[PDB]
DNA sequence: TCACGCAGTATCCTGT
RNA sequence: GGAUACUGC
């Protein structure tokens, strides 16, 4: 993909391929209350870096033509506000609030970075995605059963992670004390690069860690004991002896002389803990340090907070942020992810039903089931 | 259930949210007054010598509900007439003493105390079947969480509230609240959430239900003392409610006396003005009270000497709480910045505000 | 507090028996109680305008005076300045200074863009509403202060 | 270079 | 004692 060739290609997707009927469905939400689209916020990130906010239209027309016509880089949905962003200007100090916004999750490998041994700060590859795959089930059933949030949309960020929009009515009229409670409830890896030990669980295991550790069990052998192989050289098991107390340290090493197998290393270091009983949760503090979501509270927390849009077009990759279906999560794969030049290419092969000509189809199926849902929610209330 | 009997009194325990409609006669009417009045003093004197939760207070509260015959105890045989009777009384009795105890805020709050004490005790003394009556015949839908709930979430529980044992734990109750309420328990995971609801822990049952009854009898007392205007053109009952609170069932004087011996000559100087004219000049007011506040006249004390001093003058009585009311409550640091002004030093008092004639 | 007062006032002055009348006086009280309880009133219906004698810096009780406070604090944004005449339109919030009311005023504005100021539901129940009712309400044989304060939801206690 | 009078009610404060 | 408001005519 060529990035100069992103000016090129941008503006016949916004003319033909981005589904904005369904993106008005969406931030319409059923015209139920008055003004709801009419007082959202986006923002706009044009040529030559270029970034502006504040803006609001009055129907899917208006915004069809304002976007035809900017033919922006990057698009961010924002709050919906007391008033129109547009007349912001207008609005007396203090009375232009942020009143409600779906509650939203970043997940981001390069917060993974210290943790992962295949790929550093941009690059991703086969073996470190399973994060990814870990985390949305963990964050999503706890969304799903702790929370009884109904309507969630996760998306490819199109490039180095995920996003997550829950849309249930409640979750949009959460205060801000509501969201960064809701965000520290489901945090558990607290801590920056200067610190060494980033889970400290207590004697008793609340109901959602053992279940955060249930899922993150399935998935361990393959992650870290085949794929990542944290225990391949002393370079890297040094790092989890480090996170072990010192006493069984020196134990430790001497058996990691004789093992050939990272998964020979495993038993032998939950054998050790095991013989060793406080300290019976360690190997789950460790498997929590290396596969459990971290989460930026402050992209969670202000409900001012502007985030890349759906069907956006990542500015590097060129991937579109698509919407991942969360049965056939296991079969997602980010590289296959459709790139704005092969549809174009794809477009230029062949009114309302050119997109389902291209590999962008079944993402707009899986976001149509899920605007679906929604409206079934919205009329049977 | 002889003559004129019904339904209408189910189980002994209740929330007083029905208003009788029968016709009662004076007498009647005088002998619930008083005998209520009588159960609720002896209530509220139990509460003052001894713990509520000591065997004592419960034989002695026992003793006095079987002497006025006021429904105290259970009986698993049916609605006797005597029993009938005994539940009336209660229920009439009570909305008696409401009228008598809605004319003002201390009297409310004396009121409800007493009334909540009294329903404690009563359910303490309600055997499990009968307390799953009572919280259905109200619709209080007490299985808050179900016992079977609670054993389909019992690991659950178990692992979310913080050193709970096993037993102690199937001796307690939880219930349910939405998420958006317990932010300071959510937020450090110490209450588990399923499906948007947290399961928080509270005997503690009574609490709970407490809490309802003193909700609602709060609202009834605002609203009776709404319609009070009704009651008091009828004579015959004036006498009682209006003086059913007084119903047989340092001191401000002896501040002339200090002003003999032990009063600095300024303050001598300044009570003999005070009581000369009955009317002091601002400086002559801030010296004085500030000094009544040094010998420990409280702030009730000092302001009922003013009020007794000024009315004298020839001013209306509302006048003063109108404006010396809030002079005296500063002195005290009781407004504004609300700090506790220290007596004037004799330094101050040399070098404050030079007198001037009058 | 204006408004229901001027409710109050056309009760009052009435044809209808005087036992309706109070009865009346008391659901609108109530009524007024519960919307302040939940937040439902206007915010533009909890503003207290002031006019400025002097300029904003000549009063020496910057903190006591609330409108004043208010003045320097929009003399000190980035607008068109208050001066000597020019009205001023403060709300009383809470804050968690545990400070007084009148040390407590805030710009209408500031209230709508802070996340920690919230309208202070007691004090507008407790010396705008209540004060004024009950001086309407004085000679009017049924009502007393004591009772005003208890439809609007306060405690009746400080009020031979 | 300025700016009408007086009678009356309501609210709030007095540390260095 | 002082200070700040704004009604009446
Ligand atoms: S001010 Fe001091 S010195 Fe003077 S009369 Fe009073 S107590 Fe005595
Ligand atoms: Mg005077
Ligand atoms: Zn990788």
């Amino acid at each position: 993909y060529d990035p100069a060739s992103l000016p090129d290609v941008l503006p016949l997707y916004y003319r033909r391929l981005f589904p904005f009927y369904q993106y008005f469905r969406w931030l319409n939400y059923g015209g139920v209350v008055k003004n709801y689209f009419q007082h959202r916020e986006f923002s706009f990130t044009l040529k030559d870096d270029v970034y502006v906010r504040y803006q609001s239209f009055n129907n899917q027309s208006e915004l069809e033509k304002e976007m035809q016509k900017m033919c922006p880089y990057k698009i961010d949905i924002g709050a919906v506000y007391s008033h129109r962003p547009s007349l912001h200007n207008t609005v007396k100090s203090g009375t232009f609030q942020a009143q409600e916004k779906e509650l939203v999750f970043d997940i981001d490998m390069t917060d993974y970075d210290d943790v992962r041994r295949c790929c550093s700060s941009a690059d991703i590859c086969p073996k470190c995605w399973t994060l990814m795959t870990i985390a949305v089930r963990i964050l999503d059933r706890a969304l799903a059963e702790d929370f009884g949030f109904k309507h969630r949309l996760w998306v490819y960020s199109g490039r180095r992670g995920v996003h997550c929009w829950v849309c249930d009515d409640s979750a949009r009229k959460l205060s801000q004390a509501e969201r960064s409670a809701v965000a520290e409830y489901l945090s558990v890896v607290k801590g920056g690069e200067e610190t060494i030990k980033k889970v400290q669980l207590p004697e008793t295991i609340h109901p959602f860690i053992g279940k955060s550790l249930k899922m993150v069990e399935r998935y361990f052998e393959k992650y870290a004991l085949v794929d990542q192989d944290i225990l391949e050289n002393k370079q890297c098991w040094d790092k989890v002896i480090a996170l072990v107390p010192e006493v069984a340290r020196e134990s430790l090493l001497r058996e990691f002389s004789k093992a050939r197998s990272s998964v020979e290393r495993w038993d032998k270091l939950s054998s050790c803990l095991e013989a060793t009983r406080r300290y019976s949760n360690i190997p789950k503090e460790i498997m929590l340090q290396f596969c459990y979501p971290r989460l930026d509270v402050n992209v969670s927390k202000g409900l001012n907070h502007l985030l890349k849009s759906p069907f956006s077009v990542h500015p590097k990759t060129g991937r579109i942020s698509v919407p991942i279906d969360c049965k056939k999560l296991d079969q997602f794969d980010p590289f296959s992810v459709p790139t704005i030049s092969l549809i174009c290419s794809e477009l230029d092969n062949v009114r309302t039903r050119d997109y389902k000509r291209t590999s962008l189809a079944p993402y707009i199926k899986v976001f149509e089931q899920f605007l679906d849902k929604l409206d079934q929610s919205r009329k049977g209330e | 259930t002889g003559d004129r009997k019904g339904d209408l009194y189910p189980s002994s325990l209740q929330f007083y949210q029905h208003p009788p409609t029968e016709n009662i006669s004076l007498i009647e009417f005088e002998t619930f007054a008083i005998e209520r009045l009588k159960l609720l003093k002896a209530v509220e004197n139990l509460g003052v010598s001894y713990v509520k939760n000591s065997e004592e207070y419960s034989k002695k509260l026992e003793l006095e509900l079987r002497k006025l015959k006021f429904p105290y105890r259970p009986l698993h045989e049916e609605i006797s007439d005597d029993v009938y009777d005994l539940r009336r009384k209660d229920h009439i009795s009570h909305f008696i003493l409401r009228l008598a105890y809605c004319q003002s805020e201390d009297l409310r709050r004396w009121f409800i105390q007493q009334e909540m004490d009294l329903f404690k005790f009563r359910f303490g003394l309600l055997t499990k079947e009968s307390v799953q009556e009572f919280l259905k015949l109200n619709d209080l839908q007490y299985v808050a969480i179900s016992e079977d709930e609670k054993n389909m979430h019992k690991e659950d529980l178990m692992n979310s509230s913080f050193g709970l044992s096993l037993t102690k734990m199937e001796d307690t109750e939880f219930y349910k609240v939405p998420f958006q309420a317990a932010l300071d328990l959510v937020r450090p995971r110490k209450v588990f959430l399923w499906r948007g609801f947290a399961f928080i822990p509270h005997k503690d049952i009574v609490s709970i239900v407490l809490n309802d009854f003193r909700a609602k009898l709060s609202k009834a007392l605002a609203l009776s003392a709404r319609s009070l205007p009704v009651v008091q053109s009828d004579e015959r009952l004036q006498p009682l409610l209006n003086h059913l609170s007084h119903s047989y069932i340092i001191s401000l004087e002896q501040i002339d006396g200090f002003a003999a011996k032990s009063f600095p000559l300024c303050m001598r100087q300044l009570h003999k003005s005070l009581r000369e004219n009955h009317h002091l000049r601002h400086g002559g007011r801030m010296q004085y009270g500030l000094f009544l506040k040094g010998i420990g006249l409280t702030l009730e004390q000092a302001l009922q000497f003013w009020r007794l001093e000024f009315t004298k003058g020839k001013v209306d009585s509302e006048k003063f709480d109108k404006v010396y009311a809030y002079s005296i409550r500063h002195n005290y640091g009781k407004e504004g910045k609300r700090t506790d002004y220290t007596p004037y030093s004799c330094m101050k008092v040399i070098l404050s505000n030079p007198p001037s004639q009058g | 507090a204006k408004q229901a007062g001027n409710y109050v006032i056309s009760q009052i002055l009435s044809d209808q028996p005087r036992d309706s009348i109070v009865e009346n006086i008391q659901k609108k009280l109530t009524e007024i109680g519960e919307n302040v309880t939940n937040g439902t009133v206007p915010i533009t219906q909890y503003e207290i305008n002031k006019a400025l004698t002097k300029d904003p810096q000549d009063y020496p009780d910057k903190k006591s005076l609330p409108h004043v406070h208010v003045a320097l604090w929009i003399n000190s944004q980035g607008g068109r300045k208050v001066k000597a005449g020019d009205t001023i339109s403060y709300v009383i919030c809470q804050d968690g200074s545990n400070l007084s009311a009148s040390q407590r005023a805030y710009a209408q504005e500031q209230l709508q863009k802070q996340e920690n100021l919230s309208i202070d539901t007691q004090y507008y129940l407790s010396q705008q509403v209540h004060p004024v009712v009950a001086r309407i309400c004085e000679p009017i044989d049924g009502i007393d202060s004591a009772l005003i304060a208890m439809w609007l939801g306060l405690d009746p206690s400080q009020f031979r």
